[PDB]
């Protein structure tokens, strides 16, 4: 609660992290550079590190036409080639003299249709994160694993 | 428990439904079977056999009419079971007969087989919460007001006479002929 | 089908390469990233990983073992299992085996499983990156309906969780249409009247449809009014606080039958003349009988001195206490108590009562003490005892009387109470 | 096939066709298309009239979803792929095949729905086999 979080911070974390996650390694693309230099994400950036309500951002990394089209839109949506990835704050407040990087959580949103998608991330990681943590380590958290179950269930279905 | 109940006024003549707390009933129409008796010869023709209702009414040239109910006794059942199954499509009701219970009139003097059969097709095919198969003198009581005195009716296939008293309707005076409208 | 099964080097340079940006301030590869990437163990964890096609996570940890300031070494493993002074990650593949000549980071699915507790760590994943998406993707447009339904329940699922809630609080779902005409008298500032339908009030479909919703609405009320569980289940400031909880829960179900929408719709099925819905939706739901009983209880409930037996380490708070506690009590000659129940709830004290006991026995270190202090010590465990023959004698007298005064029946009342303390006191 | 896949394949099969061939005649009934076939009428094509209203299954098909879709509506199979509890698997069956009773307004196939009890049971063996 001391600073603001400038948008070179995560402008820095993004140009060096979007090659490892959106292209194959090496440098922050020309569309990167206009996505990263866009007035729009520079206000998106802003109001991701300084304003309290707004708990997310994503990158989206889409293709067109065989065209490179790289976005920063807050509010998440899905594009049919979007390879999208986000930056999802976990506290209120994020510093910039501290590491900006283990404040946050990244997460990617491939072009596979939200159902195999997200039953993957949440059915393959979600379940033995939260079940290995709860069956060692209140009330209602066994069958809220069960909904974890049944949500698995209903996307599983949904992709077959 | 369920939405609304269904007072399905049968009649050997004309079938008369809506749901219950209705000021006037809505849906009525003739309770007979009309299925043609032509050859179906050029494509693109009138497509069903059975026909029920308005559509039985409108194009009676080629239907062949007959009727399941006589003198308040249910002689085909299956052609019972297509009536209701009418009064629940989508051109009278729109409903379920899942979530309705059933107010049910019927004749006195009848064989206990209409009820027993009667029951079955609603509880069984129509599998409706709630069936309830009551008189018909009773009724027209309760719907002028008053409370005691005799009701004469003459339907399309019976006639009769019951001698209510405040309700409790006199078993023993209920004289029944069979000689009505049809 | 691929015949192209990712070779170690690739996935071993995207770690070293992309891997630090997370778990440090960008970085590079430290030395104990490269010794923890060949580990033989983590070796073949990544070889089953990319080898086996049903095998979809992989956990990289950030282990930060201290006095050594603290060291930075990496735990890699199939298993994901949450870390408290550790940065885990997880690696899922879109594919069942990857094919390494196209971005190998676009045929993973990196998920950062941070230090944070997996509680707020699911709830942050879902609500920002699950609803909005998922929920964005049916908005572009079956299962998806309640598959929604679950993902909203089940992160709100994980607050029920964390608070302990304890009861089901369940709100009426009205139908769209009827919100959509709210909305357009919203925009307005209108009363949305009950005639703004017209000839659509009047109708057999859409009065079914109200009553199908009212219906679900009274099964909705019914589902946590009639609620009961054993009274001796779980210890004693846990019964208490059930009656609590459901003291101020019915009050909420009460809230929400009081609001101008849902009554909008009792006056819709008023309006159309059907009572049915209209007076089951007081009688039918046993919301009522359900407050007045829990309006009798609720100076009962409410400032219970339990509190005043939980500090108690010394006998003599415990005597004031229990007195305390007792004469408190004293108001369930005008609430109309049961038997049972209040035996139950003796039972549950001399359980609480036996707990603190247990710990003072624990914090006293009699079996070294002289028979002086050790006998002031017995002398202040019978003023206990006693304090509690005594005492619940007048509260048997006193439950003695309001059984008379009630005149009910003549059960088989069981007062042969075999407590918690009684156990010590041989 | 009702032989082989899923029973939960076919129940959402039969909605999937509810949903399609419903929006097909919306797109139907929409006054654009009937003013093509008032078009058509009135320059006396009748070979794209008469197609139009007698080729297409569209008719019989909504016909037959029609009379499948009360044993069709809410199916509960969900509930045998839900809980790892014996007496839950049960449960599920019971209400199951009390859902299954409803044959007797329907007019499905006979020979279709003993398929569909075979893909039940592999459901069955399915569920065991994990618990
Ligand atoms: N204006 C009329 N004059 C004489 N008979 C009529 C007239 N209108 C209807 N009916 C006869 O009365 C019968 C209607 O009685 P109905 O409503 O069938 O009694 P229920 O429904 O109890 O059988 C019809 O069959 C018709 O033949």
């Amino acid at each position: 609660v001391q600073n603001v979080a400038d948008v070179s911070v995560l402008q820095k974390h993004l140009r060096k992290l979007v090659p490892l996650l959106l292209e194959d390694g090496g440098e922050a693309p020309a569309a990167l550079e206009a996505a990263l230099e866009e007035k729009s994400a520079l206000e998106q950036m802003r109001k991701f590190l300084s304003d309290p309500q707004v708990h997310t951002v994503l990158v989206e990394r889409s293709t067109l036409k065989e065209f490179i089209s790289y976005n920063i839109n807050i509010d998440i949506h899905y594009g049919v080639k979007s390879n999208s990835l986000a930056f999802i704050k976990r506290t209120p407040v994020i510093d910039a003299d501290k590491p900006v990087s283990s404040q946050l959580r990244v997460l990617t949103l491939s072009e596979d249709s939200p159902y195999e998608t997200l039953h993957s991330f949440i059915s393959n990681a979600v379940a033995p994160f939260f079940k290995s943590y709860i069956r060692e380590s209140d009330k209602m958290a066994p069958s809220v694993e069960k909904k974890i179950a049944e949500l698995e269930m209903g996307l599983l279905h949904l992709q077959q | 428990i369920a939405n609304q109940p269904v007072v399905i006024d049968n009649g050997s003549g004309v079938i008369k439904a809506g749901f219950a707390g209705d000021q006037i009933p809505k849906y009525c129409f003739p309770n007979y079977v009309g299925r043609p008796k032509h050859v179906r010869v050029m494509a693109g023709a009138l497509e069903g056999d059975i026909f029920i209702g308005p559509k039985a009414e409108e194009h009676r040239g080629l239907l062949s009419i007959r009727y399941p109910m006589e003198h308040g006794i249910v002689k085909d059942w299956n052609d019972m079971e297509r009536i209701w199954q009418y009064v629940y499509s989508k051109d009278q009701l729109q409903t379920f007969s899942e979530e309705h219970p059933v107010l049910l009139t019927e004749a006195p003097l009848n064989p206990r087989k209409n009820r027993e059969r009667a029951a079955e097709v609603f509880f069984e095919t129509f599998n409706v919460p709630a069936l309830f198969i009551s008189m018909q003198a009773v009724l027209s009581l309760y719907a002028t007001g008053r409370t005691t005195g005799v009701v004469l009716d003459s339907g399309d296939g019976v006639t009769h006479a019951v001698p209510i008293y405040e309700g409790f309707a006199m078993p023993h005076s209920i004289m029944r002929i069979d000689i009505a409208g049809r | 089908a691929v015949q192209n099964v990712a070779d170690v080097s690739v996935l071993q340079k995207h770690l070293r390469k992309l891997v630090p940006l997370l778990l440090e301030d960008g970085g590079e590869a430290p030395a104990a990233l490269e010794a923890a990437l060949e580990e033989k163990s983590a070796l073949e964890q990544m070889r089953k990983f990319l080898s086996d096609p049903q095998v979809h996570t992989v956990l990289v940890e950030r282990s930060t073992l201290k006095e050594d300031k603290e060291f930075i070494s990496y735990n890699i493993n199939i298993d994901i299992h949450y870390g408290v002074k550790s940065n885990s990650l997880a690696f899922i593949k879109r594919t069942p085996v990857i094919d390494a000549d196209k971005p190998v980071s676009s045929q993973l699915r990196v998920l950062t499983l941070s230090e944070d507790s997996p509680y707020e760590t699911l709830h942050s994943f879902i609500s920002n990156a699950v609803a909005p998406f998922f929920k964005s993707y049916i908005r572009e447009s079956k299962m998806a309906p309640s598959v929604e339904k679950k993902i909203a329940e089940l992160e709100m699922g994980l607050l029920h969780l964390q608070q302990n809630i304890e009861i089901p609080e369940i709100s009426l779902p009205i139908h769209p249409m009827i919100t959509n005409v709210a909305k357009q008298c919203y925009e307005r500032g209108e009363k949305p009247k009950v005639t703004d339908f017209g000839d659509k009030v009047e109708d057999p479909t859409f009065l079914n449809q109200l009553q199908s919703g009212v219906n679900r609405w009274i099964r909705e009320i019914q589902k946590v009014t009639k609620l009961d569980r054993d009274p001796a289940s779980g210890t004693a400031l846990q019964e208490i606080s059930f009656w609590l909880n459901l003291e101020r829960a019915l009050y909420r179900i009460q809230e929400k039958r009081e609001s101008p929408e849902v009554l909008l719709t009792l006056d819709i099925l008023k309006h159309g003349k059907r009572f049915h819905a209209t007076v089951s939706f007081d009688t039918d739901t046993g919301l009522k009988q359900a407050l007045e009983t829990v309006n009798d209880y609720n100076p009962l409930m409410k400032d219970f001195p339990l509190n005043d037996l939980l500090s108690a380490t010394e006998l003599d708070k415990i005597r004031q206490a229990l007195v305390a506690i007792f004469t408190h009590l004293r108001k369930i000659r005008n609430t109309k108590y049961p038997i049972q129940r209040a035996l139950r709830l003796v039972e549950a004290i001399s359980r609480d009562l036996s707990s603190q006991l247990l710990k003072v026995l624990g914090t006293r270190k009699l079996m070294h003490v002289a028979y002086e202090e050790f006998e002031k010590v017995m002398v202040a465990c019978f003023e206990v005892f006693q304090t509690w023959d005594d005492e619940y004698e007048k509260l048997q007298v006193l439950l003695r009387d309001i059984v008379k005064r009630k005149r009910e029946e003549n059960l088989k009342m069981v007062w042969r109470i075999n407590p918690a303390h009684r156990k010590l006191q041989a």
